[PDB]
């Protein structure tokens, strides 16, 4: 369920899905290096009904991993909201920007 | 008998040409701009573009600039983030311009990197992830300095009606505009008035541009406008894109470069769909609607071909639109676009497509 | 016709047809340069040496790849060989498509 | 609160592990490899290279070594060919290793990027176009001599029952052996005589490698033999792969790493197509043909799959078959070969899949 589009924590997800490409979640694949930034996504569980921070750090240094791309949308918004905005590379800041993959942390409530 | 040669030019004339920005998201660092006659779909050539590049094409004709990033080994190793400038006819490299590493990798939205009317600079968005513009001066092939004023805006809205000045939307729901001095540096700016509600009624970033004013759509379909006939910007807004019907059906805005202006007859093009709800922004167009912003009215809905990011020639009275891979070719000098091709397979990831200009002085 | 993989000149290209991408059997696309070697085909016209030098210095075209094959051979007979980049010695290597040069009979 | 982390290692073990080697021709700027469970299918991570990149991992399973070219700006500026040091186990790069600017360009033939038995020596080939064979020093880092002596040759060969020695097919239609020393110099040299000939019965470069001997298939489908347990390396053939009706069929091989050698019981798998004629040799397999090389007789037959590479694993008795963008499974353990599943979309263009080594 966790490399599907539509499970719940990916509701803001422009990028691989990391769990697909040799990572899970909450984990880099190997030789890939988290981004200290990452866009925010506002996510409904579907079970306790509640709302959730989903935090979308990239993981940069390797090429495009291909597998599993979602372009979800919910609550995203454009650049002049920056931090909820999903078309730009959140691997921006790192010592490589060559985007990877995406995670879908959770931050909480 | 025969001997292979280089050094050619580009085999149609200029006023048949379109650029079309594809991505390779796949491949990502292989990027590339498509040349194409978007009279007969035949493939011209090709110009790399590296890792998300962006392009435009010179207002005088002549160039085609990029902007991308390398790095030394590609996935690490120094980044160099560019500038380059590229013959039109010859399609090969002439001149590379350093940028500061902070050039914004993203999707190809127009206001990204632009220019300023009279073509002399080069105006593109900065994220670092602060944001701030960055102002290239074409003659002297050097980066000026950033525009530290436009700090939490976004995207870059050249003003037609002056030599060197654009406009940013601002996270505060105005537009700042910014006019250069002759050396690319800030002589001057002003904040308008809030022209939307962030929280209520955010716009998309693609301006419908007139000459003195810009239209924007919101994600529930209003316009709203922004007028820049004088010094200061006058915003006003909403007015709504929908009828009760339309309302009925839930009918609103999406996708990238999704509006368009029509700039002789005001007439304003907008990619729709139903069923409008949180996080359906960026879906591919249901339909065009073509809308009258004199009266307020739509005057045609057509097909959308699932496109998601649109064009407009006003020297021909033209449209292009794009649904990812095919580029649409519509003829609109009347209400009613008119389609005339499709050409298939232009892209494997392009949101972006560009006329090379004729005229426009 | 010239854009077809069953062209009768093209009967060793290993690549994308310049002819497709810009360019046409014997001019490299805008902005691609001319390798200075390359492998060689001997190809029914229904004998010609046809050489197929490649156009290089951009990326792939992506347009007409063909792979044919006739009379084609391993590394060990080289100049027959169509597995290998005949840009592999140009100021850029990189593979932009494949020409089909007629030399003679 | 979760927290993103990276560091982190393959998360199968080594010996689940294979490499598929994605040239990613229609953009052949971002090839790759793809690495992968062949016990069920799991992408387990991958590593770029770049310009038509070579992989190969060291014998000893600790590193994955590349080859590739860099320029400064991709289709402009300085040319640097390069192996590069991965570890294999967090998948990171650790070592660049300076090469003249001729490595070989060209798809991903087995023999074009090697390594000596003893590992200790990556082994080359160099194209520029005059070849010649590259030697690198793992442990110093280097490239440490250029076997000119092998122009006008194509291909490494390594030999499993020496540690520093391989051959090149040449010009001739024959071997030339090259043996290392110690520090990676040629230490001497031989030829054989004429194996095959080029003009008549040429045979593809891909080895059916035993430890002491290896077979070749021929555009024709013949097989020929080079027997290294000497110094000297002693050849011979042809022998038929095809009895009466399969000429009738005009079977021949067929495809690019398209042989492979079970080494405990001889069988040689070869990819075999029918209507074979001039211009056929890179056709998919109709067939898997399953020979015993010490019969000189066929044994078995199989759907081919439409595949055009092969790999085998000696110690779990494993082939895997690549048809370009799909890796199918085999167990090889008995003459009949069982397919035990496919990994659809392992690459995009890929001709060469390769096990992670377990035999040290
Ligand atoms: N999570 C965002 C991936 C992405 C979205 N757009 C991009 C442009 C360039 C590089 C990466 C991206
Ligand atoms: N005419 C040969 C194209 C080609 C065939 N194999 C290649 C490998 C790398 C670069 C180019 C190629």
């Amino acid at each position: 369920e966790v490399n599907s589009c539509d499970y719940w924590r990916h509701c803001a997800v422009d990028g691989f899905l990391c769990s697909c490409c040799g990572g899970t979640t909450t984990t880099c694949p190997p030789g890939s290096t988290p981004s200290p930034i990452s866009w925010i996504g506002t996510c409904h569980n579907p079970h306790d009904g509640k709302d959730y921070l989903i935090s979308y750090h990239d993981c940069c240094g390797k090429t495009a991993c291909g597998r599993c791309q979602c372009n979800t949308q919910t609550r995203e918004r454009p650049g002049y909201e920056f931090f909820l905005h999903n078309d730009v590379n959140w691997c921006m800041a790192n010592e490589n920007s060559t985007f990877h993959c995406t995670t879908s942390v959770l931050v909480g409530l | 008998r025969e001997v292979l040669t280089g050094g050619h030019s580009v085999s149609a004339p200029q006023e048949n040409r379109i650029y079309v920005m594809d991505s390779v998201f796949m491949h990502l660092t292989e990027s590339r701009v498509h040349v194409y006659d978007y009279t007969n779909g035949k493939f011209l050539g090709m110009v790399p573009t590296a890792f998300n590049g962006h392009v435009q094409v010179s207002n005088d004709g002549k160039k085609i600039y990029t902007m991308t990033t390398y790095h030394e080994r590609i996935t690490r190793g120094k980044r160099s983030d560019v500038v380059e400038v590229w013959d039109a006819d010859k399609l090969t490299f002439e001149k590379e311009i350093s940028l500061p590493p902070k050039r914004v990798q993203g999707l190809n939205y127009d206001g990204l990197f632009r220019q300023t009317t009279d073509g002399k600079f080069i105006v593109l968005q900065n994220a670092s992830p602060a944001t701030s513009i960055g102002i290239v001066d074409v003659a002297k092939g050097d980066y000026v300095e950033d525009v530290t004023a436009a700090a939490g805006c976004w995207s870059v809205i050249p003003q037609p009606n002056r030599p060197r000045s654009f406009m940013t939307i601002c996270g505060d729901g105005g537009l700042l505009t910014i006019n250069l001095g002759e050396d690319g540096k800030v002589a001057s700016q002003s904040r308008s008035k809030q022209m939307f509600s962030v929280k209520d009624d955010p716009i998309f970033i693609a301006p419908a541009l007139d000459k003195d004013k810009a239209h924007f759509v919101s994600y529930y379909g209003n316009v709203y406008s922004a007028d820049f006939s004088g010094d200061e910007v006058k915003v006003d807004g909403p007015w709504s894109l929908l009828n009760d019907e339309d309302k009925a059906k839930n009918w609103v805005p999406g996708g990238y470069n999704l509006v368009g202006l029509h700039r002789a007859s005001g007439r304003m093009y907008v990619f729709m769909h139903p069923d409008g709800k949180e996080g359906t922004h960026k879906f591919p167009a249901a339909e065009i609607w073509v809308m009258d912003t004199k009266t307020k009215q739509r005057v045609a809905r057509i097909p959308g071909r699932d496109a998601l990011s649109m064009t407009i020639d006003q020297q021909r009275n033209l449209m292009l639109t794009l649904d990812g891979g095919n580029v649409n070719v519509y003829d609109i000098s009347q209400p009613e676009p008119k389609l005339l091709r499709t050409i298939e397979g232009a892209a494997e990831a392009s949101l972006q497509v560009q006329f090379h200009p004729v005229g426009g002085t």
